RNA sequence: UACCCGCAGAAGAAGCACCGGCUAACUCCGUGCCAGCAGCCGCGGUAAUACGGAGGGUGCAAGCGUUAAUCGGAAUUACUGGGCGUAAAGCGCACGCAGGCGGUUUGUUAAGUCAGAUGUGAAAUCCCCGGGCUCAACCUGGGAACUGCAUCUGAUACUGG
RNA sequence: UUAGCUAGUAGGUGGGGUAACGGCUCACCUAGGCGACGAUCCCUAGCUGGUCUGAGAGGAUGACCAGCCACACUGGAACU
């Protein structure tokens, strides 16, 4: 129940980054950036109306490596809360405990942040939980256990956190390898590259 | 303060009973009209004194006959 | 005839129980009389395990009702707890 | 041949309007009054005129906006044929509440939103928009 | 800063003594993200010419539309030719709910949040001219309140 | 269209049958080859399509056609099929 | 048993369906109205993006397809929410009972109608706010709701009497 | 393209009967009773909370849980 082909391939379908290495080679220095995979891939066709509204959607999927059902089950929470439904959708992905971990930067992708909630080396207010697909509740701390700190595979993510944008809704830490979800972040608080008006509709037809 | 009913008095021909129709004005439930809609007793009387043609005031009672449970209490304009 | 017993509401392996006003010829499932309360006995820490109106239950004890061993015993132990 | 005045009187202001005229005359009743003192009150004609004697006659005129006409939709709720009782709940809101709705209740005729604020439902004549 | 969206394309035909003469046809749509919308049907012997000219008409000929935030201001119907198409506002966060030539036509008047259905003819080109006219007569509260003398409070 | 006439009838929503009928609301039906045989189709097209002839439980005789490209098929077989018509 | 530690290696653990348009995703080769394909329009009559194979790609996923079966889309019975000059559709007209419908004005009545209040509308379910199982599914607390009906107190504009 | 149906039927009086009221049963009177607001007859069917779909209106639906009902080889009958 996860995808396990060619991550960069993917990024070649979307056309845009969608963050799946670590970064340190330059991500057009290992493929293609403008040329979709296979035979027929460098032509690009006059795509339709239903192709980007299912582009976007295999986007966010594809950001945070989330399956259709589970997917769907987000769409339907959030369309059973009030205001704008992306914003709370968007929340609901946030929401994520493997999301966290990578957006506090202890594993270097989203799939390694999944490994390691996986086999268990996380801590969430003092808990171990081993569900990556766990929604994270406001003001609580997530910490590494003393089993798996040792891992280089840590430490060298926090300095991928440091080369990326540090975010403002967590209070993180350092020397204890933990941090805190201050507060629930907004729309503003995420990319620009997801349309709120159009993953709406494309599960409203 | 008693759970009465008028009605039109349809029959009296029969010993000690009356027919008495009784409209009831109801909603339909998809229409929204208002209909007329008819709802007949057999009414115990006493004494056949009740005129064809009539308005008369109903009671529910103890079941009198096979097809009669309902015994009047007074009649208003017996005339034609 | 008016039962008060304890009536599996739950899940496999984990049981939960509405201690009920019920007939005692109906039966877990089917017909309760009414609604008098409830039991976990997997009630954890920081909640409530047992709460039962102990005043209706004696409106009903004054017309005659039967009550259960566990019942019984409970709502002495909640009146030997508060 | 005469089922209703009040969807005769409707009509009536519905084609003047579009004749562009300024006075529009009828018959008067008792009942198209209490709709008569509605409109000029919620600022939808500019005046009614009952006079007559052996009979009343109702005298509208026409309140027009830039050139062109002020009531810009006139239906009929309740028709004679199917009439309509609603509860203070069940009140419209003509055109998201910019139009109004004209209720008469045991109040008298008063406008929706009034009746609302007067928490008490009835019988719904029409819509002005 | 007019965004503009292609609606049909679309290939007739006029019949002579040598035969058929095809000509691509074309409907379009130019809005600004305010409440300034125009389309644009062209014509001529070429897909990407006849767009042009589709185009050129919907830059001229605009139509200014009483917005509300991002949605409209009370629901209300359209009609042209056949063409019964009924549209609504909506909740903030919900995107448009359209179909065919109305996704497009909304998307450039700049509204964010609608209800809407058509109801007979989905002819593209009329049911367009559907959704303008109930955009056109759509009408604020402030004109409304000019209208009948008042104000916005002493409507609510 | 009045109410009143619609007081007196109600609108008679249209009843729709089945084009598979003899399944009976199954999703598959066992039947028994009775005759196993090739048919022209119509105009449009040209070929051989192989199709069989078929005993089914409920005692119809139907026919149904065989799919696919070659087969192993005998009289007096025991089959099973699906539905769907063929244009 | 739940849960807790050791153990060992990337180890023992991914597949269906689809690519003519409808609808996201194409080339090559076999094939020649044959073999076939097919939800619809429709493809094959030697150069097939529609057959078959290959490559590549799209969609899902421990499942993926097909059939069955119900609503939706379908406003395609149109209460909400249709039409009848020629696209289906106004009886060949007239009469007329039951029927439905009713000018104006005043009182009366309070039936309808509206308002309020009691009773009931079991639980479950659904909704809302919570809680509990590592989460989720699930369980569960409270609430709302159960659009009603009965009764009582009004109300009097309208419709009735 | 089911229009007439009913003689204990319908009512009364009296007697009997049942825990209970009542053609419940019987006797004797009366001729009534029912139906075009569908009686009658035919076809199909356990019913509801609910479930599924639908924006709603509705539509379909009654496995699982409930509430009720009916049945227990078939046809019968009482017994306790
Ligand atoms: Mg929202």
């Amino acid at each position: 129940a996860r995808y396990l082909g060619p991550k960069l391939k993917l990024s070649r379908r979307e056309g845009t980054d969608l963050f799946l290495k670590s970064g340190v080679r330059a991500i057009d220095t290992k493929c293609k950036i403008e040329q979709a995979p296979g035979q027929h891939g460098a032509r690009k066709p006059r795509l339709s109306d239903y192709g980007v509204q299912l582009r976007e959607k295999q986007k966010v999927r594809r950001i945070y490596g989330v399956l259709e059902r589970q997917f769907r089950n987000y769409y339907k929470e959030a369309a059973r809360l009030k205001g704008n439904t992306g914003e709370n959708l968007l929340a609901l992905l946030e929401g994520r405990l493997d999301n966290v971990v990578y957006r506090m930067g202890f594993g270097a992708t989203r799939a390694e942040a999944r490994q390691l909630v996986s086999h268990k080396a996380i801590m969430v207010n003092g808990r171990v939980v081993n569900i990556a697909s766990y929604q994270v509740s406001p003001n609580d701390v997530v910490s590494i256990r003393e089993k798996a700190k040792k891992q280089s595979r840590v430490k060298a993510a926090l300095e991928l956190a440091e080369q990326r944008e540090k975010p403002t809704w967590l209070e993180v830490d350092a020397g204890k390898m933990e941090g805190t979800f201050k507060r629930k972040p907004e729309r503003s608080d995420l990319s620009a590259d997801i349309n709120e008006h159009l993953i709406v509709e494309l599960y409203s037809k | 303060k008693i759970r009465t009913l008028q009605g039109r008095v349809v029959s009296d021909k029969m010993e000690k009973s009356i027919v008495v129709a009784i409209e009831r004005f109801v909603k339909h439930p998809i229409y929204g009209k208002f209909i007329k809609r008819t709802t007949k007793l057999h009414v115990h009387d006493e004494n056949n004194e009740c005129g064809i043609g009539d308005v008369v005031e109903i009671r529910e009672c103890r079941p009198l006959s096979k097809t009669k449970s309902w015994t009047l209490v007074r009649v208003v304009e017996k005339a034609v | 005839m008016v039962t008060i017993r304890l009536a599996r509401h739950g899940a496999k392996k984990r049981p939960f129980y509405q201690v009920v006003v019920a007939d005692s010829r109906n039966a877990r499932n089917g017909r309760f009389i009414e609604r008098v309360g409830f039991f976990n006995p997997i009630a954890s820490e920081k909640e409530e395990g047992t709460r039962l109106d102990l005043d209706r239950i004696a409106h009903w004890v004054g017309q005659g009702a039967t009550i259960s061993d566990r019942v019984a015993a409970l709502i002495k132990e909640v009146n030997k707890a508060a | 041949s005469m089922q209703d005045p009040i969807a005769d009187m409707l009509t009536r202001i519905r084609n003047g309007q579009a004749a562009n005229k300024a006075a529009v005359t009828m018959p008067s009743s008792k009942l198209k009054v209490a709709i008569a003192n509605v409109l000029k009150e919620e600022g939808f004609i500019e005046d009614f005129k009952v006079e007559g004697d052996t009979k009343p006659e109702l005298e509208l005129t026409l309140k027009y906006f830039q050139g062109k006409a002020v009531v810009e939709s006139i239906q009929r709720v309740s028709r004679p044929g199917l009439r309509i009782y609603k509860r203070k709940d069940e009140l419209p809101k003509v055109m998201a509440g910019l139009g109004i709705a004209v209720v008469s209740t045991s109040k008298g005729v008063m406008t929706d939103r009034a009746a609302r604020q007067a928490g008490l439902g009835g019988e719904i004549i029409c819509y002005v928009a | 800063e007019l965004q503009e969206k292609l609606i049909a394309v679309n290939r007739v035909s006029k019949t002579v003594k040598g035969g058929r003469i095809f000509s691509f046809t074309a409907l379009t749509v130019v809005g600004d993200g305010n409440g300034r919308v125009g389309f644009g049907y062209g014509k001529a012997r070429e897909v990407p010419a006849a767009i042009q000219k589709a185009m050129e008409k919907a830059r001229r000929n605009m139509i200014n539309v009483a917005l509300n935030n991002g949605t409209l201001q009370h629901p209300v119907k359209g009609v042209h030719t056949g063409s019964r198409v009924f549209m609504q506002p909506a909740s903030e966060g919900t995107g448009i709910i359209a179909g065919g030539a109305m996704r497009a036509v909304l998307e450039v008047a700049g509204v964010h949040n609608v209800l809407a259905k058509a109801y007979g003819s989905t002819n593209p080109i009329n049911v367009v001219r559907a959704t303008i006219d109930g955009l056109e007569n759509m009408n604020s509260p402030e004109m409304v309140a000019a209208k009948r003398g008042k104000s916005v409070e002493e409507i609510l | 269209a009045t109410v009143n006439q619609l007081v007196r009838k109600p609108r008679a929503r249209k009843v729709a049958k089945s084009n598979v009928p003899a399944l009976e609301a199954c999703p598959q039906k066992r039947g028994v080859c009775t005759r196993v045989y090739t048919t022209t189709p119509k105009k449009p097209n040209s070929a051989l399509r192989k199709v069989c002839r078929v005993r089914l439980t409920n005692g119809f005789e139907v026919t149904s056609y065989i799919g696919g490209e070659g087969h192993n098929l005998q009289e007096h077989s025991v089959i099973l099929i699906r539905g769907g018509r063929v244009k």
